[PDB]
């Protein structure tokens, strides 16, 4: 029983040790941070780094021996806070969250001392962190070492680590303040104050709107000088009046040169800032992607603060035509209940056809909601009036992709939908009362059920996650990339998988980073369009886009010929960085872990073509 | 309304007029124990029944028998309040009557002897509190209810899991409250098999077999017979047309004469008629049809006896031959058709290796007892006990009502032990039911679900005890002598004291009481757990066990239950319910007279509620029971439709009886979702006590129900008058109305100040009225910890605004302004108890001495001679709590040495200090100390002040009594001294104590004289005794453990202020962290210059849909608005006439209120009162479900000027420009939780490492380290990060060498390393080889 089992051995000492120079504390905003920083309390900093201070004080001579050093941290002189934070200035420390699922739970940032018995977390790595500031613990450890130093700087800073090691997306991306503070800068309103001024650039924009002589939102003509690094590496400004709002050019002070102002020209919900990111990336580069991400946030947050968006009991409005709706749908199923009771239709049928013009009514209902709701702001320009997408904050909050989607939306102000008995049967009357309005003993019993079948659904599925990525992790662990290039022409023919309707995934983001098999030839034999193994970055995928590739044979990790592991070139590139994989990196505990993580949300008469072709 | 209620009107809003006031909500507890003590005459639940169960005890034929008569409570020799100071339990004595009785050992039955036992001792019970808890060591102990399976017979189904092939197999357990189990279950060939408790599964028939029953008697019972008659030629049957059901015909049917089938054609629907209107009995068939039977009975050969076919033997034409040839006319067969009636016990028969009754009986006691030889009486004994003891096997009253319904028998009063009719009909039903004539059950019915309380357990648990201590004393009764013994050196109280101590205080279902909050207390009382003994475990329990039946309905919250990882298994009980006669849940609805709803109210268990059609609470009814629509929506067999008017059977009570009292405090749940609704629940009991709780603007008007039924504050019993008003008492003078007429006195209440519970929160309870009030019984005199003047005030209702702030309310997280810090208002009290304890060792009992070996005077200063601490300092970690000495042996001083030892006068006994010290980091202040001293020569000198402040407070409250128990007699005295000749102006103004020795005119008068002197004297001489015994009882040393000399408990309290990074909440599940605490000037502010408390994140709204807390919000920025209003109407002090006409023109509000209150009050005083009261904010009580609608709230901002759509223009703080797009602000009431930052908070550099594995230890109380679990190891891996995971493997925990070299090598400024080997691989290496097993570290 000693050796063996969870609480004996290998498992709880041997590989569950417990070190030391390590702290345990809440977790709290602190908008102000960069993102390469944390606030530190300073009596954890001050344990914690002891050793160092005790070192520093007897090499500047303040103390003679380590005792005297003892009594001078003990008394806590000016001087000793001078010390410690000359010494903590480029030290860095790891943060870690109790369920690491992923790489991404243990990161490294460099402290900055702050009272309080609080650890101050950037805002933006909560969302790798899968944080949430409702009494969650991170735990915090010291890197001794200078290999340590070194490794933390290098391999775990925040900076260094953009990009999710599952997929090659970001994941750094603005959550939900940031993105509503910029979707109120960028939405634009057909008449308000300065409509159509001309203005020479920002800056004066800037003057206007701090001063009260126009809105934030406002259609006006700007002269803008953008840069674009078309030739080879170098930037030609390109100067011209586009027409715009206010706000589009004061986000657009802080975006670095390389981007099209078209980006910022639209709406900029979450998509176009996820995309705007992305651009910006792959284009100009690391540094100036987290400066500008810090810049979003700066802003975001700010003018946010500024527009004061709140949620009023009136702002969501009732449609009017709603209580006819259900008054039919209820005489509609009155009617269909008396003609079965005179026995010309089955049970079956009649809960078909009950639940079948139920879901007709939910979906008018929710119709009707969204264009009352949408498009109402009728306000008047000069003389005759117009209508245009209207500011209403739920309803910004719901088209921003901020939070809520049209489901949410339709639970609020609307009739919420039918319900699951216990067997997963449907209840044949739905619940027609909405949160804003008032349910009764049975619509709310009902929904407490669900409620309840779905805490203990997400419990389970958390404990079989869990144990099914530990599982994953043990068996993959020690492939490692041993050899550079073993030399094999195999692959795999990879296409793009047309499952049914349409294409689910195309060819292009299929085929990114990995090597090819064999040269492919255009639609005309000996027009050879990529050499032998080549890394397909996204110049070549543009290039086969250019043209009509439909089917690559890549070199797959599967067929790869090197004996006790992987060679770099069967593998590919896709990283948290862009290059080609280095020799070295342990492929499968990365593999397992992304694996893993995301796992915790888990007639026919005749063929119709949808587009025209042979 | 009451006096309390006329000092402070909680404005109700509400439609619907409450026929039913809320029941006492602890009836569960005080009731359940009240039936378990309850001496009675007629044997019901009670010990009395136990005593009938165990009792008469015979000896092994001995001829002495033992009887019972009846059991007496001793008196508990220990109070409630002295109890828990003291540190015993709370208990009384238990005394039984027994007799013995010797008989003649060799003459007819006749008592010979018989000695009667004066009320043996045998162990202390503990009682119960007024509150329903236990004190059982000075710690408040809940035993909480337990639901469990009620005992039966059930059929279940268990398919889909069946070799996933269908084959749906059916089974019938049958469970008993005392005994073990019986289980059928079917197999893939529909044989029967049964399984003993939890062993392999035989075939069924070899219970019959045990049952004495021959195969003949079985085959009878079971199978319907099919009869073949053969008359004048070839084999007729005798056929019954109906039986007929659906069968292709394999032959030619004619019978009578006529052909009716034809060969081949499958029997229609036109020939079934036919041939049922015809009435055809018999019919003549083909000889190959009877080809293929199998015979029923063992025919044998009647002529000459030899046997030619078995019991169920397949036939063969031999064989019809045969008995053709014998004569046998009628030929009995058995009916197996492959679809609806099977072969079932033939196919068991066969597959039943056993054949007699003796190899059956056999076979079960090699089943039991695999291995030893069975002898047929000790498998017949085996058999005898198993299943059909009365003592073993017991169902219950319930189990025997439950069976017999599942039966389908009238009678509920059967026999307890198993009879075989009963298995028969079981087998019966379970085959019935596998054709599919009968349903299935569900487990999740609460018809089948049963809730044992705690004087159930409690009586099981003690007729445990009594069974042993029966087996011991019979053993000693037979082997012993007879006359000898009397019945006291018989009897052993230590068994029962021992069971009784092991199940009250190590159990899981005993558990320390949750004492943070009133809400707590009452909550964690009326609870009902699934777990505990017999009861399934959290694992392998099934998601169909933890989802909410419909049954639940009324009886037990849906939404009430702990989110962690035994969700579901919990389930708090609703507010309404109670318990049937049978431990069951049954709720109240009000019966329907078929066209008006009268008001009787009849509680309806689970199955009586299936049957009838239910109407809701939310009913429009018009004064006279009526529905105001012609169709109306009720529930009938679990399922809700449209029913007419006069349809309805009976209707819901009142809205609030679905959900628990957790639930119906919160405000505005009908706008909550449930998920939400639950976790606010869940957190709000954890919310602890304020300074000053004052009251919620918004609540749900239960408030005054939990406060008062809960212990906390102090209820006046007597109404009267107060008559003194101290911060430690309160002294109130009895009506006449209730005062007793002999020896009666005034009431006087202590309080208790600051004491700790135990979650180290601070109980302390302030006095509501004033000297001179008049008090009514059931009023609040005492508040106890966060309630206010009866009502709950868990926490504090402050300004909210909802806005986004810089990103500083980002996520969940909240913002607080710095004039919450300032104002004092979250800050709580909390409350450590340290303990010293000073034991005898061997080598010599330590000390309590000052003198301390190399000690600083500096730690002694704080110290009084005696070495504790005095009442009040200010201490620090690390601070000497007490001073204790070790000491010190075989110290063999030189002679020479001795002499300087005793000139400097070092002391050789000492020399080693055992004194505690205050924890690490924590300071407080020393509020209280006490000593328990087990032998003690004398009182200390601590013991005798501590002895005397209780000892002077004591004499006091005597004292008074006694004080105006003279006056009295004195009044009375002057009273008979004016008659015989009046005396008043020489007697007024000579001393009182001059008027017994002064004399009259010797007359009967001088005998009442000398009766009230007497008198006197009495009155002084009981004073004394009862004064000398409290004293007594009081002084004396409260019996500790062996061992212990003394011990010293000291109770430090401290202040905590809320700082950033503890948790804040409110009521409809929004939590957050408080992120930072901001100056006055930078909080926004409305024009008229008051700054916004706190700014909540908009963006936690639309996801968690809780909407509760913006109409919250706007009804708590009305009732804030007209406060206002009436402190300016009152600052100014215009007249009482505007006041009245104001406060009633705000009262009315609309009509269809229940509410009828104002000018009913003395016109100025108690109107000036209650203005005083409500100008901080008139508080609300919308119900949950006949709540305020959005009119109510319009109309009410418009009565204080305010804009009806609840938003105003608000100025940024920072800056002064204003918001675009007004916001909502409005005051809600939040609470903070438990969980307080530094607590939490915790960091290590290095420290004391572990014994064995030289790794840190683990924990808070010692500094402790984070475990770097195998999980954030494969995170390093996944990096390249080779060193850090080396360092933090080997120097960082493992390697001594390198822990200290590396040590070293910091201070001096280098930084590498020397990793060495793991000290724990070592230990694995060592534990290997102290196996067989040779392990080695090679080399070349
Ligand atoms: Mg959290
Ligand atoms: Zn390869």
């Amino acid at each position: 029983d000693m050796i063996k089992g969870k609480q004996g051995r290998f498992r709880q000492n041997l590989l569950g040790k417990r070190v030391d120079y390590s702290g345990r504390s809440v977790i709290t905003v602190g908008p102000y941070l960069r993102l390469h920083q944390c606030g530190l309390p300073k009596k954890m900093a001050l344990e914690l780094f002891k050793p160092f201070i005790y070192g520093k004080l007897e090499l500047r001579g303040l103390a003679t021996t380590i005792k005297a050093a003892k009594k001078m941290v003990e008394r806590e002189e000016a001087v000793v806070w001078d010390i410690l934070d000359e010494v903590i200035r480029e030290h860095p420390v790891l943060l870690n969250r109790a369920p690491t699922l992923h790489r991404l739970g243990i990161q490294a940032f460099e402290p900055v001392l702050i009272e309080g018995k609080a650890i101050q977390l950037h805002p933006l790595v909560c969302a790798a962190y899968n944080a949430d500031f409702d009494g969650d613990q991170m735990a915090v450890h010291v890197p001794l070492t200078l290999e340590a130093q070194l490794e933390a700087r290098a391999l775990m800073m925040s900076t260094n680590n953009i990009l999710s090691p599952a997929n090659g997306e970001p994941i750094i991306v603005p959550s939900q303040d940031v993105v509503l503070g910029l979707y109120y800068m960028t939405r634009d309103c057909v008449n308000a104050k300065g409509e159509g001024m001309v203005l020479t650039g920002p800056k004066e924009a800037e003057r206007l709107y701090r001063s009260g002589l126009a809105s934030l939102h406002a259609r006006v003509k700007v002269r803008i000088t953008e840069y674009e690094k078309d030739a080879n590496g170098e930037l030609v400004a390109k100067t011209s009046l586009k027409d715009t709002t206010v706000g589009r050019a004061i986000l657009w002070m802080i975006v670095p040169k390389g981007l099209p102002y078209s980006i910022v020209n639209q709406a900029l919900g979450k998509k176009a800032i996820s995309k705007m990111l992305n651009t910006c990336y792959r284009i100009l580069g690391l540094k100036p992607t987290v400066i500008f991400a810090d810049q979003i946030m700066y802003t975001g947050f700010a003018y946010a603060a500024r527009s004061g968006a709140s949620v009023g009991i009136d702002d969501m409005v009732i449609p009017e035509k709603k209580h006819e709706i259900i008054s039919e749908a209820e005489a509609e199923v009155a009617e269909i209940q008396e003609q079965f009771q005179s026995g010309l239709v089955t049970a079956g049928e009649r809960y078909n056809k009950v639940i079948d013009i139920w879901a007709a009514a939910n979906d008018r209902v929710s119709k009707a909601m969204m264009d009352n709701l949408q498009t109402e702001t009728v306000i008047n320009r000069d003389g005759q009036e117009e209508k245009q997408v209207s500011f209403n904050s739920i309803y910004m909050m719901a088209d921003s992709g901020a939070r809520g989607s049209a489901a949410q939306i339709r639970q609020l102000a609307g009739m919420r939908g039918l319900m699951a008995k216990p067997d997963g049967s449907i209840i044949e009357t739905p619940i027609t009362a909405n949160f804003r309005e008032g349910l009764n003993v049975l619509q709310y019993f009902i929904s407490t059920h669900g409620a309840r079948k779905g805490l203990a659904d997400t419990a389970l599925k958390t404990a079989n996650s869990g144990y099914l990525t530990r599982r994953l992790v043990d068996v993959a662990q020690d492939l490692v990339v041993t050899e550079d290039d073993c030399g094999t022409h195999e692959g795999i023919m990879m296409t793009p998988v047309i499952e049914g309707g349409d294409v689910k995934e195309p060819l292009r983001d299929r085929v990114l980073g990995r090597v090819t098999a064999e040269d492919v030839l255009k639609p005309g034999t000996a027009d050879i369009l990529v050499p032998r193994n080549t890394l397909l970055h996204e110049q070549w995928c543009d290039l086969l886009e250019e043209n009509s590739v439909d089917a690559v044979k890549v070199r797959s990790v599967v067929s790869c010929d090197t004996d006790f592991g992987v060679c770099a070139h069967c593998y590919g590139r896709d990283l948290a960085r862009g290059h080609i994989i280095n020799k070295g990196e342990a492929i499968g505990v990365i593999a397992a872990q992304s694996i893993g993580e995301p796992g915790t949300q888990l007639a026919e008469s005749s063929i119709q073509v949808k587009n025209k072709g042979s | 309304y009451s006096y309390t209620e006329k000092k402070r009107i909680r404005k109700d809003f509400g439609k619907r007029p409450q026929v039913l006031d809320v029941p006492y909500l602890l009836s569960i507890q005080l009731d359940s124990f009240q039936k378990f003590i309850e001496q009675d005459p007629e044997g019901q639940y009670g010990l009395e029944a136990a005593f009938r169960s165990v009792f008469p005890i015979q000896s092994y034929s001995g001829n002495s028998e033992l009887q019972y008569v009846s059991y007496r409570l001793g008196e508990p020799v220990f109070d409630v309040q002295e109890c828990q100071i003291r540190g015993v339990t709370y208990s009384a004595p238990l005394r039984v009557k027994l007799r013995l009785v010797i008989y003649e050992r060799e003459a007819p039955e006749g008592t010979v002897k018989d000695i009667k036992e004066q009320e043996v001792y045998m162990g202390e019970i503990p009682l119960m509190t007024d509150n329903g808890t236990f004190v059982i060591n000075g710690t408040e102990r809940v035993i909480v209810s337990q639901l469990h399976r009620s005992p039966g017979v059930f059929f279940d189904s268990d398919k889909g899991k069946t070799h996933s092939s269908g084959k749906v197999l059916y089974n019938a357990r049958i469970i008993p409250y005392r005994g073990s189990w019986l289980d059928f279950e079917f197999d893939p060939k529909d044989n029967l098999f049964v399984r003993i408790d939890r062993r392999r599964k035989l075939p069924a028939t070899i219970i019959l077999r045990a049952l004495n029953y021959t195969t003949e008697q079985i085959l009878d019972l079971f199978f319907e017979k099919v009869i073949f008659e053969i008359r004048d030629n070839k084999l007729q049957m005798e056929l019954v047309p109906e039986r007929l059901r659906g069968e292709t015909a394999s032959f030619d049917i004619e019978a009578n004469g006529k052909v009716y089938v034809e060969k081949g054609r499958r029997i229609t629907a036109r020939h079934i008629r036919q041939l049922e209107k015809d009435d055809v009995k018999l019919i003549e068939v083909p000889v190959e049809y009877i080809a293929g039977k199998v015979v029923a009975k063992d025919y044998i050969d009647e002529s000459t006896g030899e046997l030619i076919c078995a019991a169920n033997m397949e036939l063969s034409l031999d064989l019809l031959a045969k008995l053709s040839q014998s004569g046998h006319k009628r030929i009995e067969t058995l009916f197996t058709n492959d679809l609806d009636h099977g072969p079932y016990i033939s196919e068991t028969l066969r597959v039943d290796p056993t054949n007699d009754r003796l190899s059956a009986l056999v076979e079960i006691y090699r089943m039991m007892r695999p291995g030893e030889p069975p002898t047929r009486e000790a498998a017949e004994s085996l058999f005898e006990n198993l299943f059909f003891s009365e003592d073993r096997y017991d169902l219950s009253a319930v189990g025997r009502m439950k069976f017999n319904r599942s039966l389908l028998r009238e009678e509920i009063e059967g026999s307890g032990i198993l009879s075989k009719d009963d298995i028969i009909d079981v087998m019966k039903k379970l085959i019935d039911i596998r054709n599919g004539k009968g349903e299935v059950d569900d487990i999740d019915h609460l018809g089948n679900r049963r809730i044992r309380s705690v004087g159930e357990m409690a009586e099981n648990q003690f007729r445990v005890g009594l069974v042993r201590v029966e087996r011991a004393v019979k053993e000693r009764l037979s082997l012993g002598d007879l006359d000898t013994l009397m019945p006291q050196d018989m009897i052993n109280a230590k068994p029962i004291s021992a069971a009784v101590k092991e199940f009250f205080g190590s159990s899981q279902l005993s558990q320390f009481m949750d004492q943070n909050n009133p809400l707590s207390e009452i909550t964690h009382k009326r609870r009902i757990s699934a777990l505990g003994p017999g009861g399934l475990t959290r694992e392998r329990a099934g998601f169909e066990v933890r989802d909410v039946h419909p049954t639940h309905y009324g009886r037990v919250c849906p939404i009430e239950t702990p989110e962690g990882p035994n969700i579901g298994l919990i389930n708090s009980l609703s507010v309404y319910a109670q318990t049937n006669e049978y431990g069951f849940l049954e709720t109240p609805y009000r019966k329907v007279t078929d066209g008006v709803v009268t008001d009787e109210i009849h509680y309806l268990s689970a199955i009586e509620e299936g049957n009838y059609v239910i109407a809701q609470a939310n009913s429009n009814l018009d004064e006279e029971g009526h529905f105001v629509e012609d169709l109306v929506t009720c529930r009938s067999k679990g399922e809700s439709s449209l029913f007419s008017r006069d349809q309805v059977d009976y209707m819901d009570v009142s809205t609030q009886q679905v959900v628990s009292v957790g639930a119906s405090l919160i405000p505005f749940l009908e706008h909550d979702d449930a998920n939400r609704a639950l976790m606010g629940a869940n957190m709000q009991r954890q919310a602890v006590p304020t300074l000053r709780a004052d009251k919620p603007l918004v609540g749900t008007g239960m408030e005054r129900a939990v406060a008062v039924d809960s212990g906390v504050t102090a209820v006046a019993k007597r109404g009267g008058v107060v008559q003194y008003v101290d911060a430690s008492r309160i002294v109130i003078k009895v009506n006449e109305d209730e005062m007793y007429p002999g020896e009666a006195g005034i009431d006087i209440y202590n309080l208790t100040k600051y004491t700790r519970s135990n979650q180290n929160t601070c109980i302390n309870q302030m006095p509501c009225v004033s000297l001179g009030e008049p008090v009514e019984r059931g009023d609040v005199l005492a508040d106890g910890p966060s309630t206010d003047l009866g009502e709950l005030a868990l926490g504090q209702n402050m300004r909210v605004a909802f806005m986004p702030w810089n990103g500083y309310n980002f996520e969940d997280s909240i913002l607080v302004s710095e004039r919450v810090v300032q104002e004092d208002r979250f800050t709580t009290i909390h409350i450590q108890e340290l303990a010293c304890v000073s034991r005898d060792t061997k080598l010599g009992p330590e000390e309590i001495t000052a003198d301390i070996p190399n000690v600083g005077e500096a730690a002694l200063s704080k110290l009084d001679e005696s070495g504790i601490v005095y009442i009040g300092a200010e201490v620090t970690g690390g601070d000497i709590l007490v001073g204790k000495v070790t000491p010190k042996g075989e110290t063999q001083l030189t002679p020479e040495e001795k002499l300087l030892r005793a000139i400097f006068g070092e002391k050789a006994s000492d020399v080693k200090d055992s004194s505690l010290r205050v924890p690490n980091g924590v300071s407080g202040t020393v509020i209280d100390v006490q000593v328990f001293t087990r032998d003690g020569v004398e009182k200390d000198k601590r013991a005798l002040e501590i002895e005397e402040m209780q000892l002077k407070q004591a004499k006091k409250d005597l004292s008074e009594e006694l004080q105006i128990l003279e006056a009295g007699l004195f009044s009375r005295i002057r009273a008979v001294l004016v008659a015989g000749g009046v005396e008043a102006e020489k007697l007024d103004k000579l001393p009182r104590d001059r008027w017994l020795e002064l004399g009259l005119t010797d007359e009967e008068k001088q005998n009442q004289l000398e009766q009230l002197a007497e008198q006197y004297d009495e009155l002084k001489h009981e004073f004394e005794k009862k004064l000398e015994a409290k004293r007594r009882k009081i002084t004396q040393g409260d019996d500790l453990a062996p061992g212990v000399l003394k011990i010293v408990k000291v109770y430090l309290a401290v202040k905590r202020r809320i700082q950033p990074g503890d948790k804040m909440a409110g009521r409809h599940g929004n939590k957050g962290v408080i992120s930072k605490i901001n100056p006055i000037e930078d909080m926004p502010y409305d024009e008229n210059g008051t700054p916004v408390d706190i700014v909540l994140n908009p963006l936690g709204v639309p996801s968690r849909m809780n909407i509760g807390q913006i109409l919250e919000t706007h009804l708590g920025m009305a009732a804030k608005g007209i406060g206002d209003k009436i402190n300016a109407m009152l600052k100014q002090q215009q007249e009482v006439a505007k006041l009245r006409e104001f406060i009633q023109r705000a009262y009315d509000l609309g009509a269809d209120v229940r509410q009828k209150v104002d000018l009913s009050t003395f016109s100025d005083e108690e109107v000036m009162r209650l203005a005083e009261n409500l100008r901080k904010g008139m508080p609300i009580a919308t119900p949950v479900f006949d709540g305020a609608k959005e009119a109510e709230i319009k109309e009410l901002l418009k009565l204080g000027d305010l804009p009806t759509s609840g938003q105003i223009r608000l100025y940024d703080g920072r800056t002064g420009e204003q918001f675009e797009r007004p916001v909502t602000v409005g005051y809600m009431y939040m609470l903070k939780l438990n969980h307080l930052v530094d607590d939490k908070m915790h960091a290590r550099s290095t420290g004391s490492y572990s014994l064995v594995t030289q790794q840190p230890l683990g924990g808070k109380a010692q500094f402790g380290g984070q475990r770097f679990g195998e999980m954030e190891v494969w995170a390093l891996e996944a990096y390249g990060a080779a060193y850090t995971l080396q360092e933090m493997l080997t120097v960082k925990s493992d390697d001594v060498n390198g822990r200290t070299k590396m040590y070293k090598n910091i201070v001096d400024g280098n930084h590498q390393m020397e990793p060495g080997m793991p000290e724990s691989f070592n230990v694995l290496l060592k534990e290997i080889r102290s196996l067989g097993i040779n392990i080695e570290l090679e080399d070349e």
